[PDB]
């Protein structure tokens, strides 16, 4: 259970596992939607599907390799899949449909078909999917006029007036060698696929990606969709948290813990040990919560996000939840702090040692994209084992307590009050 | 207790008026920006503005009554002087 690193020009990492049946090999880019400008978002997005469309799924299916990508906000990805005794299959594939020729995938019929499926996805993501565009649109509030306040599906206005003039525009610019890392997961070995590659000579361009003049900055405000026809109110808040590469990572992590994620339909997590709970079941003022810790390369955020059904109530909802995070100021126990240690060990050793190997690549090929290196999870458990209610007061005192924060909120929500009402709870009076 | 008759107001979240759709509101924090910002370009533009078009409507009926004060106040002064003693007598019986 150990990563290894080398370069030749080229950064190759992996993490192999011999106790597996798959294998898969990819390129993991440092570029995401906080790498492009609003008149050009989506051009990431466009790029994935190219990507798997027929004509190239086809080609991989015949030789029996499967495929997949994923779109970020400070990377990309696009890796191969195959059985373990062929990988330098998977490597041929990647060289040449990808790296080297791509004029057979950016042709004129192939294109359109596929800015056509494009277009029907985010206009029906922007029509149903009520809870994940709450949260793209906090992102923009919280963010604006800076480069991490950019949807990573692209808009639809935007997505329209796209030429594969801005494909080959933007691939000259960012994928690059430079900005570039070789990942392998599951049943492969470090000294074969270094070979592999060397017999081969596997460069995808030179380098000198451009510099991002603005810096990211958070600003609180708000925004309001009201819809009144539909029959719930989502609703997302958070303040300011911490980057990628932060003293504080683990214990904004544990914070958010302590709060956790509530289904109100399912009996045992009624049954948690959170004093939250105690406030909102006497009336029933929501389904569902989630509290999140996001961190960025350049910032981050904290926060959580509901879905109810009371819209009369909406109020005591908001008011007792920003009361429990003021007692991290004042006044959290020990036992809420050796309770959410566990836990999150829990949580991140669920994410970091699945059986899939396409999210171990695209988690491993991000981390040494920023940090060059790997941090293993048993000197992550060290750091979260040496976290005191000390470190939790000092690290609250400083992100939370008398803090601005940003809103946003869709569907019935004649109910939640003014901007100065609910920033007023981020303090006490009473200490 | 009972519910009695009902009003044309309601509350928090059943206030009583027609289902929006397709409005979207924006706002920024009153701490990230600077108060006292424009309050000239304010008493010379807006409150000159607002002054221009209700002083027709104040300041003819004004003129009415004060000169209706006037005209009263002027002849009552000359009656009770001794160049009008004669008008006096003629005007009180």
């Amino acid at each position: 259970a150990e990563v290894t690193q080398l370069s030749n020009g080229i950064v190759v990492a992996t993490e192999h596992n011999p106790s597996a049946h798959t294998a898969s090999v990819g390129v993991v880019f440092g570029s995401g939607a906080a790498n492009e400008n609003p008149y050009n978002n989506g051009v990431s997005n466009l790029w994935k599907n190219i990507f798997l469309s027929k004509e190239n799924s086809a080609v991989a299916a015949k030789e029996g390799l499967a495929l997949s990508s994923n779109i970020s906000r400070d990377f990309q990805s696009y890796i191969v899949s195959s059985l373990p005794g062929s990988t330098d299959k998977s490597l041929d594939f990647l060289n040449q449909s990808f790296i080297q020729q791509k004029a057979n995938l950016l042709s004129s019929s192939n294109f359109e078909a596929t800015k056509k499926s494009v277009l029907k996805q985010v206009q029906d993501f922007e029509e149903n999917d009520h809870p994940n565009r709450v949260l793209e649109h906090l992102h923009s509030t919280a963010f604006q006029n800076t480069p991490l306040s950019l949807p990573t599906r692209g808009t639809l206005e935007s997505l329209e007036n796209l030429v594969v003039a801005d494909l080959e525009s933007f691939a000259n610019n960012h994928f690059l060698n430079s900005n570039a890392v070789v990942v392998g997961t599951g049943n492969i070995k470090h000294e074969d696929l270094v070979n592999s590659i060397e017999s081969k000579n596997l460069s995808l361009q030179t380098g000198t990606k451009p510099v991002l003049k603005k810096k990211a900055a958070f600003l609180g405000s708000e925004v309001r969709l009201r819809d009144d026809t539909l029959p719930k109110a989502w609703i997302s808040l958070a303040v300011e948290g911490e980057p990628v590469n932060s003293p504080n990572y683990f214990v904004a992590k544990l914070a958010a813990q302590i709060f956790g994620s509530y289904n109100a339909f399912e009996p045992a997590s009624r049954l948690q040990g959170i004093k939250l709970l105690d406030n909102i079941q006497e009336y029933q003022l929501c389904d569902n919560f989630n509290h999140f810790s996001l961190s960025y390369k350049d910032s981050g955020l904290w926060g959580f996000s509901t879905a109810t059904r009371n819209v009369t109530m909406i109020d005591d909802l908001i008011h007792f939840t920003l009361k429990q995070w003021n007692r991290l100021t004042i006044s959290v126990t020990d036992t809420e702090v050796e309770r959410a240690k566990s836990l999150l060990k829990l949580q991140l050793g669920q994410l970091y040692e699945s059986g899939n190997p396409v999210n171990d690549a695209n988690l491993l090929g991000a981390e040494v994209l920023i940090k060059g290196s790997k941090l293993s999870l048993g000197e992550a458990f060290k750091k979260i084992d040496a976290i005191t209610v000390k470190d939790v007061k000092a690290w609250a005192g400083k992100r939370l307590w008398d803090q601005d924060i940003a809103i946003a909120g869709t569907g019935q929500i004649e109910g939640l009050l003014d901007y100065m009402r609910i920033r007023s709870d981020m303090s006490m009076m009473r200490w | 207790g009972p519910p009695s008759g009902k009003t044309y107001m309601g509350w928090w979240g059943h206030m009583g008026g027609p289902k929006q759709k397709g409005i979207t509101s924006y706002a920024v924090s009153p701490y990230a920006q600077k108060p006292l910002q424009g309050i000239f370009h304010n008493a010379v533009f807006n409150s000159f503005r607002r002054f221009k078009s209700q002083f027709l409507y104040v300041l003819i009926p004004a003129g009415i009554y004060w000169y209706w004060w006037k005209n009263g106040n002027e002849y009552n002064e000359f009656l009770y002087s001794k160049a009008g003693r004669e008008e006096l007598e003629r005007v009180n019986v």
